[PDB]
């Protein structure tokens, strides 16, 4: 909803402008915007496309570019560590949550998927969480299987018109 | 009944007689040129009503008669069907000598009225002997062929009609003499020894609309049938054996190619168009039927 | 049926004698609904008195199911056999007058029976006696009923079904719109093909120019 | 004329049933004589209406509409690809330089 509206906002302010060199805080909503919407190539080339002044100008594109970096190598427990180790500027701030709300969904979405027997060590680095944390949530939840052995068991449990259109078309 | 046309439709010009074009296509002789020339032969309604009474109103004995009409372009329309007085054994007729008398005296009497077709072919009714022209209708039809050119042998089988509950209407022409040109044997075995000499026709029907309107209100308990037609169902193998025709059609077509991908288009737009019939009959019923007090 | 010849011969009594008939009606087999019996004056003035238990057993025949019936044990007077087989062959009809796929764990349920084959055989009995037809199923535990008699209804319920059918009848009336409207459009797509058609006509006009060149 | 034979066999069902439902509702009113039992087999036509609304049924209705929509996918390519084949034969003729 509100990050379509922003992603449109952005581009329009890229598109037409006048003064031709963007304020770093614009760049760097667009970092953390591309970033949300989990699009690396487009994140990338705008990281590419940013001049070095610029870069230089403040350490908030340094640390979402860190950010990005880490998200690249898939290394989730890294995501984690750096969604949180630094701080950021205001205009930035309600979407990086929303930010480390959809990397969470989609952990627990790829742990869901591609697992059926998996350490409960393994699950707590996926989440970024304190074991028995997880292991609560996820006795509440129900995808889960038992202690001791330390393995979590993640499962996953007008066509008038259309055909008349297509025959009128085929009688020719 | 409303919300269309009521004057004369575009299935009644098949009605029409025109003498002058026949007149034309008669002086013309087109038929001589390319001898595998009639391929369609379109039967009225009322002439295959009467042919079939006919022929199951005879028994297990033969009989036959003549069929009125006239030719177009590639197509031989018969539109009524006159029996004839003769006395026929179990296996062959003869038509001695009441018979031509009748012939003459029944053309007169339908021009006095008003019918202005001429005579276009002959008929004759196998009991239960299968639908194929035997040593005797051959002799006979090339005779008819050899001077009243325009002619077509129709068959029909009335026990077999009548057991099984489908017409078996044959409409075949004769080659002249001299004129040689897992898969079942039955394209030779059905038919006789003469199977070289003469070859079949695509046999369709037709009717006015004042015919389909009157058929229309014909009865008023065959809507069951229609509403649980079940359709797609029990013409499964049809649908299969024209698909494996189709590609048959398909293959021939692109071997040629490399105007026989028309008719190869056609069959794959018929063959659609049923299914496509058959979908949007199941789709009507479960809207009718299923989606109530859910 | 059988209820008018009941209903004829217990025209012209009353008293007790009206109670015995109604116990022998509730005990005659092949009787499954008593609809025209309810309406007779000597039934109905039967609720004053201290007979009143008689009238009660006979709705609940008429229009309650076995559940009901359990539900006032005590009030109502003891049953025999029959009448208890008869009420749970109308409770397997009530229920699968509502759903045509009925569970096993609900039928043991309601008819309050404990072993399967007491249950497959009362079934078997009921599609017996031809109230209801179906198949049973213990892959899946069910029972799958294809046709099943119409109970009694009351007077006042009518309506409702009347709204049922009032339903269905817009339904058809939709579904025949549709209908129309599809055909209009198909005939326009024709009638604007042979309008292109038309344009090639205008194609020999073209023709008629390299007569003169 | 496919759907000509549907919307009759519809209304001439439609016609049934309002004249049914006209019935009832006459019986409902008490302008006529109650009968006990066209009203009871009334309520046994009315309470079968959903017929066969089991998931095996939803299963098989969707394989035959996939089946029919691949029948129709298979049957269009053919016929715009003799299109295509006329397209072509009249650009290699009158656009082509012999």
């Amino acid at each position: 909803f509100s990050f379509k509206k922003l992603l449109d906002q952005c581009e329009n302010q890229e598109l037409e402008a006048p003064g031709g060199i963007a304020t770093p805080p614009v760049y760097g909503q667009l970092l953390a915007l591309y970033l949300l919407h989990n699009d690396m190539n487009n994140a990338r080339y705008l990281w590419k496309r940013i001049p070095p002044a610029i870069k230089s100008a403040n350490s908030e594109l340094g640390g979402i570019w860190s950010v990005g970096q880490r998200i690249w190598q898939r290394d989730f427990p890294g995501i984690y560590t750096t969604i949180n180790a630094h701080q950021w500027s205001e205009t930035v701030q309600p979407i990086m949550e929303a930010l480390r709300d959809a990397t969470r969904r989609r952990a627990f979405a790829l742990v869901s998927q591609a697992y059926t027997s998996i350490i409960a060590d393994d699950f707590a680095a996926f989440v970024g969480l304190p074991v028995e944390e997880a292991v609560k949530g996820i006795l509440e939840q129900g995808w889960q299987a038992d202690s001791t052995t330390r393995m979590v068991l993640p499962r996953k449990p007008q066509q008038l018109a259309r055909l008349t259109d297509y025959v009128a078309f085929l009688e020719n | 009944l409303a919300n269309n046309m009521q004057e004369a439709q575009s299935i009644d010009e098949i009605y029409k007689y025109d003498k002058k074009q026949q007149q034309e296509i008669l002086a013309a002789k087109p038929w001589t040129k390319d001898h595998h020339y009639f391929k369609y032969c379109k039967i009225s309604a009322l002439a295959l009503l009467k042919m079939v009474m006919h022929a199951r109103s005879g028994g297990n004995l033969a009989v036959m008669g003549l069929m009125l009409g006239k030719v177009d372009g590639e197509t031989m329309i018969i539109m009524d069907s006159f029996a004839l007085p003769v006395e026929g054994t179990e296996t062959r007729v003869n038509a001695q000598a009441a018979a031509y008398e009748y012939m003459a005296a029944y053309i007169e009497n339908a021009k006095q009225v008003g019918r202005l077709e001429n005579a276009i072919g002959w008929y004759h009714s196998h009991p239960g002997y299968g639908c194929w022209l035997s040593g005797i209708n051959v002799s006979t039809q090339m005779l008819n062929q050899q001077f009243q050119e325009p002619f077509v042998a129709v068959v029909i089988d009335p026990t077999r009609t009548i057991s099984a509950g489908k017409v078996n209407l044959g409409a075949f022409r004769t080659y002249p003499k001299g004129y040689k040109p897992t898969i079942p044997l039955n394209k030779i075995e059905d038919f006789g020894v003469h199977c070289k000499q003469y070859y079949a026709l695509e046999v369709s029907y037709f009717k006015s609309s004042l015919d389909r309107k009157l058929l229309e209100l014909l009865w008023n308990k065959y809507w069951v049938n229609t509403l649980s037609s079940s359709s797609l169902l029990t013409n499964a193998d049809y649908t299969t054996g024209q698909v494996f025709d189709l590609s048959e059609k398909l293959e021939q077509s692109e071997a040629q190619l490399g105007d026989k991908l028309a008719k190869a288009t056609r069959d794959s737009c018929k063959t659609t168009i049923e299914a496509i019939h058959g979908l949007m009959s199941q789709v009507i019923k479960d809207k009718l039927f299923n989606q109530i007090n859910i | 049926n059988l209820l008018e010849q009941f209903i004829l011969l217990a025209k012209g009594t009353s008293g007790s004698a009206l109670t015995a008939l109604i116990s022998q009606v509730l005990e005659a087999p092949g009787v499954y609904v008593f609809g025209e019996l309810l309406e007779l004056a000597n039934v109905q003035e039967l609720a004053e008195g201290a007979n009143a238990a008689y009238l009660q057993l006979l709705n609940l025949f008429a229009y309650g199911t076995y559940p009901d019936y359990i539900a006032n044990k005590e009030s109502l007077p003891e049953l025999s056999t029959a009448q208890q087989n008869k009420l749970k062959h109308l409770t397997i009809v009530s229920l699968a007058s509502r759903m045509k796929c009925i569970p096993y764990s609900v039928l043991l349920k309601d008819l309050e029976m404990r072993n399967l084959r007491e249950l497959e055989d009362l079934i078997i009995e009921a599609v017996y006696t031809d109230i209801i037809q179906g198949k049973l199923d213990q892959r899946n535990q069910l029972l799958e009923v294809d046709f099943c008699i119409g109970r009694d209804i009351r007077k006042k319920d009518i309506n409702n079904i009347v709204k049922t059918l009032h339903e269905w009848c817009d339904g058809c009336e939709a579904v025949l719109l549709g209908i129309e409207q599809q055909v209009l459009r198909a005939n326009q797509y024709k009638e604007n093909h042979n309008r292109t058609q038309q344009q090639v006509e205008a194609e020999v006009t073209n023709i008629k120019k390299t007569l003169k060149a | 004329e496919h759907l000509i034979a549907q919307h009759s066999a519809i209304k001439m069902l439609h016609s049934r049933v309002k004249l049914i439902l006209e019935y009832v509702k006459a019986s409902e009113a008490g302008e006529v004589p109650f009968n006990h039992e066209i009203l009871r087999e009334a309520y046994a036509l009315c309470h079968c209406l959903p017929v066969l609304s089991t998931d095996k049924f939803k299963t098989d209705f969707y394989d035959q509409c996939n089946d029919v929509g691949l029948m129709a996918y298979l049957g269009t390519i053919t016929k715009t690809c003799n299109t295509m084949n006329q397209f072509v034969n009249k650009f290699n003729v009158l656009y082509d330089r012999q």
